């Protein structure tokens, strides 16, 4: 509402990868398969507290304006600095501080997605302001900001 | 003699002074179905008719009528040697079915109508059109239905008509048989608007324990398609219908019209295509910032 129209895109871009069967609502084993698939390790409790915390309604698995509602939070500075670099470690494999093609291809992969290899050099370029052909960490951020 | 001719095997009916066993022609091992008659029985009356009936059968050759392939005459017994069917009665796989599909009930009466035309087209009147006196060439799904029993059947002049004698069967006589008007090839096509009307829900139009009544309710063309059996079978089917239970003969459909009829023969789109100027763009920051905070969110229990 207080969201730029391609904000909601972008968020609705990121349901999808949460929403594998495309029913409109993710589960809690799809929030897992997601958060194993980017390396990391919730426990199962943790995993249902997660979806639980976001759940307004209390029907036990989370729609579209619930996962907005959500990232519509205005949190800390310091809060979405910590996020956006560990994602950018989620993604840096090899963590020599540039994210390579292929790095961002297994990324895709790993997430269920099925990307040419074009598509991907064309996401890379998207961030790549100096033109080497990686993501640093400085580029990375200013795309999120 | 036939003995040389055929071998004769086991009965598989019998008939007025008669019985049909079946047989196989020696040299080519062949089967048949022979009609064996005790002519020592017949008088010369009924002689004559079977003389009729097999100069009928000789001259009709075609894939829905049984078919003659053989006269013999000999001291005391006549042989006529026909088709062997497997199939029995229309009427008794009608009874096994209760009724048939619109289908199926087309594909019948086509077949029937056919046998019809080249009986007329032949001049012809077989005048004992029934379930009864139409067998299924086999027990396949998709025997061949074939016309039998022309032992009434007459031969006619062009459509010159007369009064041929009351013959028939009660339930499938025409009206103009029953008023004993002059009558011709049209009273094959009534009783093919019977046939059709059982086809389609398994009992007759006209039916009366008491023949008086029943002959007035034919003599009116006293029939309708009640509910509910007749609401779900379609319009074009009793409107056939209709075309050949026609009290006045001349205004009675023929074969020949009957096989040009929508619900006999017509049995079995184009939109506008736009131009497809180019593929959508792939939004590739769109993808790669929806990757991005998916890992973010991803992050959040790592560090809380
Ligand atoms: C039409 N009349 C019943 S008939 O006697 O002139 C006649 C004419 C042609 C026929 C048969 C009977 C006939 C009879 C028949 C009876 C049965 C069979 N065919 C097959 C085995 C079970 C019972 C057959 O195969 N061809
Ligand atoms: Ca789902
Ligand atoms: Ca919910
Ligand atoms: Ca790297
Ligand atoms: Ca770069």
């Amino acid at each position: 509402d207080q969201l730029t129209e391609e904000q909601i895109a972008e968020f609705k871009e990121a349901f999808s990868l949460f929403d594998k069967d495309g029913d409109g609502t993710i589960t809690t084993k799809e929030l897992g398969t997601v958060m194993r698939s980017l390396g990391q390790n919730p426990t199962e409790a943790e995993l249902q507290d997660m979806i639980n915390e976001v759940d307004a309604d209390g029907n036990g698995t989370i729609d579209f304006p619930e996962f907005l509602t959500m990232m519509a939070r205005k949190m800390k500075d310091t809060d979405s600095e910590e996020e956006i670099r560990e994602a950018f470690r989620v993604f840096d494999k090899d963590g020599n501080g540039y994210i390579s093609a292929a790095e961002l291809r297994h990324v895709m992969t790993n997430l269920g997605e099925k990307l040419t290899d074009e598509e991907v050099d064309e996401m890379i370029r998207e961030a790549d302001i100096d033109g080497d052909g990686q993501v640093n960490y400085e580029e990375f951020v200013q795309m999120m900001t | 003699s036939m003995t040389d001719e055929y071998q004769l095997f086991e009965e598989l009916g019998k008939g007025a002074f008669s019985v049909v066993r079946r047989c196989m022609k020696i040299p080519t091992g062949q089967e048949y179905a022979a009609k064996i008659i005790n002519t020592k029985k017949l008088s010369a009356r009924d002689h004559q008719k079977l003389e009729r009936e097999a100069r009928i059968c000789r001259l009709l050759k075609h894939p829905n009528i049984v078919r003659l392939h053989d006269s013999i005459s000999e001291e005391g017994f006549h042989y006529l040697v026909f088709d062997l069917v497997t199939g029995g009665e229309l009427f008794e796989d009608i009874v096994a079915r209760e009724y048939y599909s619109e289908a199926d009930a087309s594909h019948c009466i086509q077949q029937i109508l056919e046998s019809v035309n080249h009986c007329h087209l032949n001049g012809i009147v077989h005048r004992d059109l029934k379930p009864e006196n139409l067998l299924l060439a086999s027990k396949s799904k998709g025997a061949a239905v074939k016309l039998a029993d022309f032992g009434l059947a007459i031969e006619v002049q062009g459509d010159q008509q007369a009064w041929f004698g009351f013959a028939g069967t009660p339930g499938y006589l025409s009206p103009e048989v029953l008023r004993k008007d002059p009558y011709g090839k049209p009273v094959d096509m009534w009783a093919c608007g019977v046939i059709l009307y059982i086809l389609l829900v398994g009992y007759p139009p006209f039916w009366d324990e008491d023949q008086h009544r029943l002959y007035q309710q034919i003599k009116a063309g006293a029939y309708d398609f009640p509910s509910p059996e007749w609401d779900t079978v379609t319009p074009e089917a009793k409107d056939l219908i209709n075309k050949m239970l026609t009290i006045n003969p001349a205004k009675r459909i023929t074969a020949s019209e009957a096989l040009k009829h929508p619900w006999i023969c017509q049995r079995s789109m184009m939109h506008r295509q736009e131009t497809v100027d180019c593929l959508k763009k792939f939004n590739a920051r769109r993808k790669l910032k929806g990757a991005i905070l998916t890992t973010m969110l991803a992050t959040r229990n790592f560090s809380a």
